[PDB]
């Protein structure tokens, strides 16, 4: 039954065999494949898959000796331009470069125009021709502060953003605890929270109390707190907080 | 039939094409044009060599209508074996609905699939292959399908190819923290081991990286193999730099158990925001 469902499916893909009034036999529908391919790309699969293309370098001096046209699509760059592979790449890799000129395998940000980079996963091999590295570079998938807590309420991690939104510079806030920062009025609550953030592991809460600037004006803040656990351990390694004027 | 069969798999090497049955023949002359069907609608030695992977288009209903030729040289399975039979005769069952919904309906698919191993890091055959995660990057496009490469993960007591400077070594509990580290990541980051040994790794990364990290260390725990995204673990002094690690999980070979993770740390960058301090340390 599968056999036939071969033969079938063979001659259903067989335009010259398929365009019949009827349906011939197996002899025939044999023969009419073997002619039909008789008659009758690997860059586009790699290109449409993960977005790569291929090159040429010379390995003594780094400079290229072919390019496919993928560079356009790939990452804008005529092929007419792509010349030395390190004027193509972020300066700071022309060291991790360098080393890399057995089969070879790296990462690195190059450049691609209309000063912008894009990383790109790069596989390869030396080839000899003094010699050669033959590579596939492909490309990859992809007001408020955010600050971080250990249980207690002690700054662990912020980002430069505070000093835009309550005006200390990190080093101020981390290691001091937030209800230090708080209204008195509002510190129990701010600790309630803490008190249930944890007790409702997993997801958050949010919670509004008057933040201590630095010309100590008390502002207003609405903060969204949630516990993040080990996805290991389920150790609750930190809370995470976003606190927001 | 015989003579008729034997110029249709002369003109699929005729080496590899003389030792084929009816059945496989068929396959590989219907998923031949089946293919070509779909490149018309996208539109070698060294291409080829040049992958730390092979290619696989393989359908919404599940049917592999095209693989890697160096696909042998991966998994050990070749080309021949396994083209238009089905992606979920050869991967894990735990992973095959996700497998179903990636080949399923956002264009662009990233993720890790165990398949079937039968080359040793020389060859073993069908009942004595081991699973082998593969790191598959690609489209899904329009009858749908799946095109995409497919790496693995080298493993890391045993590899092949150089590594540069700005890579460095690690291992980690099985919760991640840092139970030995490489004495470079000084020059690299800036922490001598000593202060990283006993620490979980989690403290060291920028805090939007976070939620990122934990689907990483997921798969890395259910699958044993595992490559992050970009991240960006704090540095000495202030700032952060960038990295990619491919993390994989060793076993100790006596008592079958999981020992540690094993890490190798690409370096993508230099220190950055080196004037901005993040975390306590
Ligand atoms: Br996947 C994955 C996620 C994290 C890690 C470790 C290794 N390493 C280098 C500096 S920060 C850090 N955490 C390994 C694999």
């Amino acid at each position: 039954n599968k056999m036939t469902a071969y033969i079938t499916e063979l001659s259903d893909m067989v335009p010259t065999c398929s365009a019949l009034a009827r349906k011939p036999d197996k002899l025939t529908i044999l023969r009419m494949a073997v002619s039909h391919m008789k008659s009758l790309e690997l860059k586009h699969l790699i290109l449409e898959a993960a977005d790569g293309f291929l090159f040429i370098v010379s390995c003594e001096t780094g400079r290229v000796v072919y390019v496919s046209d993928s560079v356009t699509p790939v990452l804008n760059q005529p092929q007419s331009e792509w010349s030395t592979l390190y004027d193509q790449v972020h300066p700071d890799d022309v060291d991790k470069l360098r080393e890399q000129l057995s089969r070879r395998s790296f990462i690195c940000r190059m450049r691609c125009g209309t000063p912008h980079f894009v990383v790109v996963h790069c596989t390869g091999y030396i080839k000899a021709w003094k010699f050669c590295l033959v590579a596939i570079g492909r490309l990859q998938v992809t007001t408020e502060f955010i600050s971080r807590h250990n249980i207690e309420g002690i700054f662990t991690f912020v980002d430069h953003r505070c000093v835009a939104t309550v005006g200390y510079q990190p080093q101020e806030l981390l290691g001091k605890n937030i209800v230090e920062f708080c209204h008195p009025e509002d510190q129990q609550l701010l600790r309630d929270s803490f008190q249930q953030v944890v007790k409702l592991k997993g997801q958050v809460l949010s919670v509004m109390f008057r933040f201590r600037s630095k010309t100590r004006e008390w502002l207003w803040m609405r903060t969204s707190s949630f516990t993040f656990q080990n996805p290991y351990s389920d150790e609750i390694e930190y809370i995470i907080c976003t606190n927001t004027n | 039939e015989t003579e008729v069969f034997y110029e249709l798999a002369h003109e699929l090497p005729h080496s590899v094409s003389s030792h084929l049955d009816k059945a496989s023949i068929m396959r590989l002359a219907i998923s031949f044009l089946r293919t070509h069907k779909l490149l018309s609608s996208v539109c070698d030695n060294l291409y080829l060599k040049a992958l730390e992977g092979f290619i696989a288009v393989v359908t919404q209903d599940g049917d592999m209508i095209f693989l890697s030729e160096n696909i042998s040289k991966f998994m050990g399975l070749t080309q021949v074996e396994l083209t238009g039979h089905s992606i979920f005769d050869f991967t894990h069952p735990c992973d095959h609905e996700e497998i179903r919904e990636n080949l399923t309906l956002s264009t662009e698919r990233d993720f890790f699939m165990r398949m079937k191993c039968t080359v040793t890091n020389r060859t073993v055959n069908l009942k004595s292959a081991t699973w082998k995660v593969l790191h598959c990057t690609g489209q899904v496009r329009v009858l749908s399908c799946l095109i995409i490469m497919c790496e693995p993960i080298q493993h890391p007591s045993h590899m092949d190819i150089p590594l540069d400077s700005k890579t460095f070594l690690s291992r980690h509990s099985m919760d991640m923290k840092f139970t030995y580290c490489d004495d470079r990541i000084l020059e690299l980051i800036g922490y001598h081991p000593e202060e990283l040994l006993g620490r979980s790794a989690y403290e060291f990364y920028h805090a939007l990286d976070s939620e990122n990290m934990t689907k990483s260390h997921q798969n890395l725990c259910t699958k044993g193999q595992v490559v992050s995204g970009q991240y960006r673990m704090l540095a000495k002094h202030g700032g952060y730099v960038w990295l990619e690690t491919q993390g994989t999980v060793i076993y100790n070979p006596r008592n079958l158990q999981p020992q540690c993770i094993m890490c190798v740390n690409y370096v993508l960058s230099e220190i950055e925001k080196n004037d901005v301090v993040f975390s306590m340390d």
